[PDB]
């Protein structure tokens, strides 16, 4: 087997090597900003014929921003149907009200944590 | 040999404590662990809010609730008088054991060290410190804790008393309508001289 | 009968921890002591800086470093994944014993009390407090400590997790070029419900 | 089997400590409890003022007193050199036992973890925290605590040392002429690696 | 026995009932602001003839305000000969001095604690 | 033996006495501001002929002020070749630079601790 595969949500533990012998194991770990959820594997062994066993990075999900309920008399909607970082939250106030603290928040990654690009807005009487 | 712990057991299915008087039915889930360590008792305590009302206090600028715990002459929780509505017991995995409590007295706050009605030693009946509510935006919100060890008895049955009281009063509430969820305090560990068995 | 302590041993010859990522080779000497006391574990921890770079952080106005500790299904340190690059063991005088660890699981932070991926109980995975760096002019410089008990697993091996993180951000750094020396934190002792053996 | 506690006994009849130098005869009643818990020692301490002078410090805006405790090569209190003028002993109900102390060394602050005259490890000889004097109007007055574990020996007899020091310096004194009474600190519990038996 | 008696410094533990059988016990607890002092009872049993045994609320004393010594060169006197709440403390300064911070404090109940309605006065030279 | 000898860095534990019998021991303790360093003794016994055994106060060294490295582009020099209290630290900046925060610090005793009379200076570009 040659240098193990690389992934987007999971990286290799330790420095890679050019060649690998049969029966050798290589381990990965969810990258910064991701986390593990059983039961999928994050390691793989170099079998008889020098091609690693099947392996994915699907056991590693992105960190999510905290929950945000609808701002009284308004509505908060996960623009991208997800709280995961790399996405956004949108706010539309109801008919008789108007929105103040502008009305898009971006769930972004900051270090090892997903956090909203700001604070929820509010709806007022009009 | 888990008879050195007298605790509520880890995270109980249903709420076991009724902290809010403006309430009825057990509004929260009080976790308490008393461990015999030398001539002292290590008290480990915090609370998991369960009822919507209690959980919504985090949206308030100035709060404080108390958990009153009374025990009788033998070291047994007085359930009708206390906030903790269900007895404590020894360790059995992550749960309360189910049998006779071995030397409960031993876990009670010594009346010798913390007396009743002695105004000249009153000051000696208090324990203070800080726990933290971990807010939505992940910031640490400090909560003040006062602890009174059996100073005032409530009637002819209460032989010992432990009253923990959390509080906070700042410019802003640790939460807001859209972000609120559960009211949880971080473990607060304190110490006290124990009564003799 | 020192099988109630699972610790790094007292002040190790060479650095045992690599806290700074901007680093390689073990920049400090992390001292850690977990003692079985009742249904709880008493965690005692602090750090002795060894490498010049780490020691020089005290000249900075806003810092924070983390010590990530992962254990497997049996309670054994995952050395390649953790900051502590050398296993823990039982007490043997002031040093780590050299043999099979008796009931390591017993020292791990209970998954029942501190779960994995449960956003409804997330708040329950945190511990906070303060330690103090004792500066040159002998003043006590407070350092903030956050502790996360196994909330996020790092892969299919990490069965438990303990992540301690020190930080400070004031108007002035706790030191200055001419006065700096070693970066040392005072013992920070915290508590947590332990997993069952 | 109370040989895991080496303490002053609960609330002593007569004062046992002489904290104020501007004094003579034992001005207060120092309560101290060292319990063997794993490779660590749990130190529990506070003070009950007895003499009118000491009790009147609460009327002062800036105070601080120290309780110096020295032990010999065997773990025995050096009474003539220490503030605590009467030996410690094992638990016997709420009182000090009366016999040979079993493994006193075991309760001493490890010289390996807290050394003597090592300026490169000096910072490692300190412990800090807070206790609270509970004032008349029931408010909690914080008092600063610094602890130095055997760094400087006082002569050829002092093999170990424990120096606790309380202090406060605010805009107003925690009391006033008409309200003052007794000076009492809340239990302050700290931890340290113990010497080997 | 019919609904247990009611008291001013002691209240009934649990909801009362219209009828009670022989040998039944009912317990009280000092009200908010009071405390217990042995050895008087705070419970009673419904005897053979359906009339509760004798019972009082004298084991429950009122919470008291902290002590207050005479303000240097003046005098503090418990107007009502008691520190208990529901009463007051009076201050008269001595002849050559005059009183400043007015000179009545009311020991009042606030929640579960008796506290002075303010702060002691002081006496100055004149 | 008559009243034990007195020393500058070590004082007598307990009140002295006019006369002392053979075989009696007297103990000293480093004074405030000093500390002990093995292995020299700090006690002495009154021998057969009533003259104490030899004894010194050399086991007691003075408390020292913290260390002070050269201020970037300048030099800090222990004027008296010691950090011990009762001495001073001097600062000369290098040629192309000038000194600001004046340039003598006195390691002084304050209570039971030796501390610098101030803060180190710094050197600037000129
Ligand atoms: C998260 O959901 C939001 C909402 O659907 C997505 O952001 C929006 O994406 C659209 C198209 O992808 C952007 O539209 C562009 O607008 C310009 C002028 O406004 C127009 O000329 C272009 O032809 C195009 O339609 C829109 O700007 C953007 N909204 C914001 C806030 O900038 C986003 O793509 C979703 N994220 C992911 C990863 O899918
Ligand atoms: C606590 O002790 C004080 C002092 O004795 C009592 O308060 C005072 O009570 C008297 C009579 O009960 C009040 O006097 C009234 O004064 C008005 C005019 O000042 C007069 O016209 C009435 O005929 C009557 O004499 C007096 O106002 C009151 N003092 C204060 C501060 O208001 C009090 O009664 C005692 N408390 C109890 C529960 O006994
Ligand atoms: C610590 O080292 C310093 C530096 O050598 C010593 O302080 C300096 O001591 C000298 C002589 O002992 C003092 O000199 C005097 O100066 C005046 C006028 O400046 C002159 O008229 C006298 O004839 C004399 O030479 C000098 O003032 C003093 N420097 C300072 C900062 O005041 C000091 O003696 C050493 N300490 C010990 C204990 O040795
Ligand atoms: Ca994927
Ligand atoms: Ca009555
Ligand atoms: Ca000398």
């Amino acid at each position: 087997c040659e240098e193990p595969p690389t992934f987007e949500a999971m990286e290799l533990i330790g420095k890679p090597k050019p060649y690998y012998e049969i029966g050798e194991r290589v381990d990965y770990k969810c990258k910064k900003g991701y986390f593990y959820i059983p039961p999928l594997a994050t390691h793989t062994i170099c079998d008889r014929n020098h091609t690693w066993l099947p392996v994915s990075d699907d056991a590693c999900y992105r960190e999510t921003c905290p929950y945000i309920r609808d701002p009284l008399n308004g509505q908060a909607v996960p623009a991208n149907g997800t709280y995961e970082f790399g996405y956004q939250m949108h706010f539309i106030c109801n008919e008789g009200y108007y929105l103040i603290g502008e009305e898009i928040l971006y769930c972004e990654l900051k270090g090892s944590v997903a956090i909203w690009s700001g604070k929820p807005p509010i709806c007022e009487k009009v | 040999d888990n008879i050195n712990t007298l605790w509520t057991g880890v995270n109980p299915t249903e709420a076991n404590c009724q902290i809010m008087n403006s309430s009825e039915s057990n509004d929260c889930k009080l976790i308490l662990t008393l461990v015999k360590t030398g001539a002292l008792v290590t008290a480990f305590v915090y609370v998991i809010g369960v009822s919507n009302n209690f959980n919504m206090l985090t949206t308030h600028r100035n709060i404080n609730f108390t958990a009153e715990l009374f025990f009788d002459s033998t070291g047994n929780l007085l359930t009708r008088l206390s906030s903790l509505k269900t007895p404590l017991n020894h360790k059995s995995g992550q749960n309360m054991a189910t049998g006779a409590i071995t030397n409960a007295k031993g876990f009670m706050p010594s009346t010798t060290a913390y007396p009743f009605n002695d105004n000249s030693r009153e000051k000696e009946n208090y324990i203070y410190g800080t726990c933290y509510y971990t807010a939505s935006d992940r910031t640490a919100f400090p909560i003040d804790i006062s602890v009174m060890l059996n100073r005032r008895a409530i009637n002819d049955e209460t032989s010992y008393c432990i009253r923990i009281t959390w509080s906070w009063n700042t410019g802003d509430a640790p939460e807001v309508q859209t972000s609120a969820t559960t009211l949880v305090t971080s473990p607060f560990t304190f110490y006290y001289i124990r009564e003799d068995d």
